[PDB]
């Protein structure tokens, strides 16, 4: 099934391309922070996950996202319009984005097994690692699981809310 | 099983949640009775279709009393009134909590998973009716109860009168005012 | 796979429901013409696939299509638009529309056959009754198979062609 | 300007449109009696225009007898039926020839054209019978009454009843079943 | 130039509208507290503007915008989202939308002076006590220049920039 | 008022852009029958009236339309599609787009007289020449006033209106 | 199955085409060799679908030729050549015929199926000369490509030159603009 | 007029930003001297269009000075260095508290207005740059001005090197890998 694994890498694709934007704009902010040092490494963790699924598009010969140029402004927009409200809105938009990542692999890791885990076996394996990256983020002292402001977990799923769109518009389009 | 683990672990939770509520601390508290995200929006999402597959069963078992005799039928208005009646009564021991699970129903991106179980939980009750619609007044239908059930929980959670006689006032005027529509 | 099975009732209950309006606005404008009876027998046949269709979606609980409202009045002035061209603009929309059915009933019976023939045997077997009286017509002399004029099967095209996107459109809302 | 002459050139061709059509023909034909496209949109789009203009003069004239007690109020049913007569006995002239410019008011690039006319006259009619919504029932009884208006024109179109009986006929029974929605 | 008043009253028709059905989704909420009198004030206000402008479209013949349906329930359903959030996401909600119809009401009136002050003279007073009322707030404690919290401030934005999308839907549909 | 010159030059400037991709279609197709001498000089004389227009565009400072590429191949393709059919149905098309072009001159002629005739002397002059060209054409035996086929008549309809909206979108995007 | 059949009475039609047409009459003459709608849509689409699957093992077996030996790689430009005048010459058997068969390829309703086909060529085509690109680049190699074979489709048509001499300069000059960007 | 008074009171207000901010406080103290929303968008966006009409007073100025042979004309990537990095440079005296300025321009009501600002800036800049295009190539050339501004803007926020070399040598890098494209 083509067709299926086709819009599973071009939407893995378009949604590390996204936030490989994100930490371009809250790098051009904040890069010479105290913060520097961890979006830095946040955005050198999703170059490699981006190259891995360049590498998986070129080797399945998959149709990229015609919206890439659109994902290109808004993620840059949103990465920078976020961590000029400071660190707390920065941190707010990277939980939102990695927690948006980590919600879409574990959908299909869940339709992979259901299919053929003899067939799709290299396929999920990388997923899942790349899944379990997504919120480890110790050693970086960014913690998923902290009590944010009222208002900042409303800011965080309005992000989230608009990933989930943008996810569903790049498996299509 | 695999995931069966965490909705054993999500259905031991629901013993703890009138004490500390729907926080990811009864998530582990509900676990730690039984051995092995912090917002709780996957433990209420669990209650929510739980307990819409609850009152299905409820429905299921009411209609077959009155198909074979033991129970008389009802006017859709009366029907309508006692199915959403039914369904309020579940979150009785959840009543000090639960507008901070309907904050976290209404987020952004869990809107689409709470409309969905909205969507359902009305078209059961349409079905038990016997609704029959192929035309728009299907949804004209279901718009119209899912509003009777969205503001009659609202006035629920702010409710002091004796076994909530004042919501059930609420929900049949409510009822009323739509089947004269 | 109820989800299959009522994406399929729903958009072939939309598409008997638009195409008994287009009768409908045919039989408003050419009703007491020499072709009045043709239309009135092709406006019975429909009838009885939309009742057909009525019963299945009771039986399997299925969500009709949120464009009753929009099909019940572009059908009507699609069908009363042709007829008052005259009888050859009224039977090029009639092909237009019974090919434009009968072309979406062969897609649904080469996907029911794959999953589960046994399982969707009562189906199949409406399926293929209703297909085989939208292409016969022969009792009336509309033949599928008739020299159309070069601008007239460009309007039977551009019919066509809005029917697909309406059967389209149907099948998701 | 210039609009004021092809305007009196428009007024003078409809003399001839019963025995020729809606036509150039005609148009060069009732100028020809002045002295001074081919598809015919503009004059059957003028004589549409002026029969609207004519049918809100009526109205308004009927409601100063009601006003002043030279006539009796009616109900909106029978106001509604009267309306739509009374607009569409202006057609009877024309009769031969006007699913001709039907056909014409129904080609694509018309279509915006013939239904901001046909919303102005179903407004004006609604608006002599009291109504005056300000929630989507100003849509719902807009939508209602053109509908009914339009297939009442079509059995008006091949009706051969003395004085067009069944076509009103058809008209009272399409009023009362939409007044009781 | 009735085309310009009509798109005047039709568009303030419909924020007063979506005003009313915020407070009401607000009163659903918190109606028992200790700001349940604050909001009962601001419903009860704009009933008053949304009694007038119901007046006006009498008058004037103007069609009323096609989205109120959706209007009435994205209102009910924005208010009643904020003030679960608490006091503070209620109030933000309130002066984004009291700010929202007033920037509006500055637009129309810059506009409905340059073209005829003496024909559009009673339009004119009314606005401008509208628009007064819409910023006044000083009885109840509501203060339309107070520091939020950085996250409160683009909650406050992103439902501001929501009701400007309503507003330019709203004058053309 | 350089906003509505801007909606004027732009939306002119567009729709002879498509006139010109519409004869190079029609040229591609139907170029060495007998009537490529008819179709090159209706492609010649809209070369002159494009780069008219582009001349006051930069003259101007206009904004260029957003759908010229949208334009570029639904133009060629149009024309293509035509002239496919026949010699009927690509002179079909070039009355249609000959009469939708001299239509939308007219909106412009009697809106840049009710404003000032003298300020927009040169630009009223200009658009009433084109707007005469658009219509003679009978050095080559094109009349605009022709018995068509009514099934030409009704693909010349659907043509003329969706150059209607292609001129409604382009004055805005 | 029976698309085994209509595929094989579709192939047999092919070889009566130049004589008859995309007609239906060599539908029937063509399985009248074999033993058993009359737009001809699905026997034009079946020869493009066909005529693109020997395109590709074409490219495939010159790929295969030049990792090896006995052939050396050349050019994008004078690659992308090569493959459209190897693609187009697959019509020349068909090529009095043709532009009737594009008539109904332009077809409103077979728009979808004709682009999808089209789109299908041009990324062989472009995944053969070594493409491998993940961006918005893919888009318009591709769309550029598309255009090129259309125009030089139609210059095909028309043209009388020997061995269709001036189509290839055709396309050369539209290949060589085009690597000019 | 009335206006006038409030663009008297926001020139009066930018002499005290760089004390205070771009905070309602420095509104009302730069207003006591000349005269009698807190959000400060007013203030911010007052300020960014009168920098763009500085900006198009010099390019106007140095436009005359070439064409009287006075100045040598440059080449497009010379010109758009010069003219970007001479409105950045009206930042300089404000460029402690324009990182909170930037924030609020990027606010989701505010993001229309500070597009329209931005596209005219680049639009004058290109202009005078001697671009005619008429084709997609408008939009191309200046959205690529417009990210270039905004990255090099970013840049000088953070850009501690004297005279801020380190800014202009970003933005030549950035204008030269722009004109190979
Ligand atoms: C531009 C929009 C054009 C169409 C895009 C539709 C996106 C909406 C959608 O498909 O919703 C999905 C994703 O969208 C969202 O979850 C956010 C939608 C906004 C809800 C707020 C109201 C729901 O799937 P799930 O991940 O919840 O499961
Ligand atoms: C969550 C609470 C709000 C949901 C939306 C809702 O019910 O609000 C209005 C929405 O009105 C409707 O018609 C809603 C239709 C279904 C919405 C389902 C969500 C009805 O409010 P009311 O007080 O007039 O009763
Ligand atoms: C809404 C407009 C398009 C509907 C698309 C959609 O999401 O449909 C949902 C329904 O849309 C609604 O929520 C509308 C109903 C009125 C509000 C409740 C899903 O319902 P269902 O297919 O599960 O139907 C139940 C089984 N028959
Ligand atoms: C992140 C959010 C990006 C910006 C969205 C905010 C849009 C907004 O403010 O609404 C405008 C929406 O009006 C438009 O011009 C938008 C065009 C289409 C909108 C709806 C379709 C009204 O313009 P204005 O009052 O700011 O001036
Ligand atoms: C036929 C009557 C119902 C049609 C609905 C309707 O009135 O259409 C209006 C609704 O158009 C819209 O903008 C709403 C879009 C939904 C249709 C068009 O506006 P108007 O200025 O032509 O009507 C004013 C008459 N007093
Ligand atoms: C059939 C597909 C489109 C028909 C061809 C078409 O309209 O493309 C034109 C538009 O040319 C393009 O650049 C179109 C690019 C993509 C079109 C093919 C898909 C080609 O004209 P030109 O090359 O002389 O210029
Ligand atoms: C896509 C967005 C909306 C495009 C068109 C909407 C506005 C309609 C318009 O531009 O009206 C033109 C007409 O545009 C059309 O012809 C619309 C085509 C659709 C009609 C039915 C087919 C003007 O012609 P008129 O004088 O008849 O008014
Ligand atoms: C309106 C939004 C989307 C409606 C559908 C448009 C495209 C979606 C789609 O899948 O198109 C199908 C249906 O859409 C069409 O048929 C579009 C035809 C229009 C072309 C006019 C030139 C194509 O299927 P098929 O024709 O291969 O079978
Ligand atoms: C859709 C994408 C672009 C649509 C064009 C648009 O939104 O136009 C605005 C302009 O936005 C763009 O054109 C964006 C391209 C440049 C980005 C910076 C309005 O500006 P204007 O009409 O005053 O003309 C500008 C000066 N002649
Ligand atoms: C994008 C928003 C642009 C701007 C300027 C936002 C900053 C304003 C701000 C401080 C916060 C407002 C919160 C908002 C508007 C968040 C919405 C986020 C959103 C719409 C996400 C999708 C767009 C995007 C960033 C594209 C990249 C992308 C592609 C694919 C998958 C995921 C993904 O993130
Ligand atoms: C739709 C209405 C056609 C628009 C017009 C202008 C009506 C007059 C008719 C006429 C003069 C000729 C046809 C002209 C045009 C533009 C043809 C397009 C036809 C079209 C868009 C087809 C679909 C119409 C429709 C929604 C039919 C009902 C329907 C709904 C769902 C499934 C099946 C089905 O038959
Ligand atoms: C509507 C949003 C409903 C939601 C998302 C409920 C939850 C509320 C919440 C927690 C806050 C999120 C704020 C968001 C996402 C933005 C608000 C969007 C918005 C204000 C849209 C306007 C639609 C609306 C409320 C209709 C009424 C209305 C009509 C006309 C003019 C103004 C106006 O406010
Ligand atoms: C245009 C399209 C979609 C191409 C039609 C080619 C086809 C499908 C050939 C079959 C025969 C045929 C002519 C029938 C289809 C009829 C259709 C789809 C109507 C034409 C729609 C239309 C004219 C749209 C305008 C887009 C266009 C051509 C761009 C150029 C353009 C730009 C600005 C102003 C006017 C204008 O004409």
């Amino acid at each position: 099934s083509r067709a299926a694994v086709d819009r599973i890498i071009r939407v893995d694709h378009a949604g590390e391309y996204g936030a490989n934007r994100i930490y371009a704009g809250q790098m051009a902010v904040l890069g010479r922070t105290s913060v520097g040092p961890v979006i830095q490494k946040m955005w050198d963790q999703e170059k490699d996950h981006l190259k891995k699924f360049n590498e998986l598009m070129v080797t399945f010969r998959v149709r990229p996202t015609v919206l890439m140029p659109l994902w290109n402004v808004l993620g840059f927009a949103l990465g920078a319009g976020t961590a000029l409200l400071g660190k707390e809105g920065a941190m707010a938009c990277t939980v939102a984005v990695e927690e948006s990542i980590a919600h879409h692999y574990n959908n299909q890791i869940r339709t992979l097994m259901e299919e053929d885990p003899e067939k799709y076996e290299e396929l999920l394996q990388l997923i899942k690692k790349f899944r379990d990256e997504e919120l480890e983020h110790h050693d970086i002292g960014l913690d998923h699981d902290a009590e944010l402001a009222p208002a900042y977990a409303v800011l965080k799923s309005i992000i989230q809310a608009g990933c989930r769109v943008a996810i569903y518009l790049s498996e299509r389009l | 099983s695999e995931e069966q683990l965490q909705h054993r672990i999500l259905t031991a939770a629901l013993e703890f949640v009138p004490a500390h509520g729907w926080t990811a601390e009864a998530i582990a508290e509900g676990a730690q009775s039984l051995g092995l995200g912090k917002d709780g929006s996957e433990l209420i999402l669990h209650f929510v279709t739980q307990c819409n597959t609850r009152l299905t069963r409820v429905l299921e078992e009411e209609q077959k009393l009155v198909q074979l005799g033991q129970a008389e039928k009802r006017k859709t208005d009366q029907f309508l009134r006692d199915a959403v009646e039914t369904r309020l009564r579940m979150l009785i021991p959840y009543i000090e909590h639960w507008p901070r699970a309907l904050s976290i129903l209404m987020l952004p991106h869990n809107i689409p998973s709470s409309l969905s179980l909205l969507t359902s939980m009305v078209d059961d009750m349409w079905h038990y009716a016997g609704d029959q619609s192929t035309d728009f007044n299907w949804y004209t239908r279901r718009a119209m109860l899912a509003a009777i059930y969205n503001t009659t929980e609202l006035v629920m959670m702010q409710d002091s009168s004796p076994d909530f006689e004042d919501t059930w006032r609420f929900l049949e005027n409510r009822v009323n005012d739509a089947m004269n529509m």
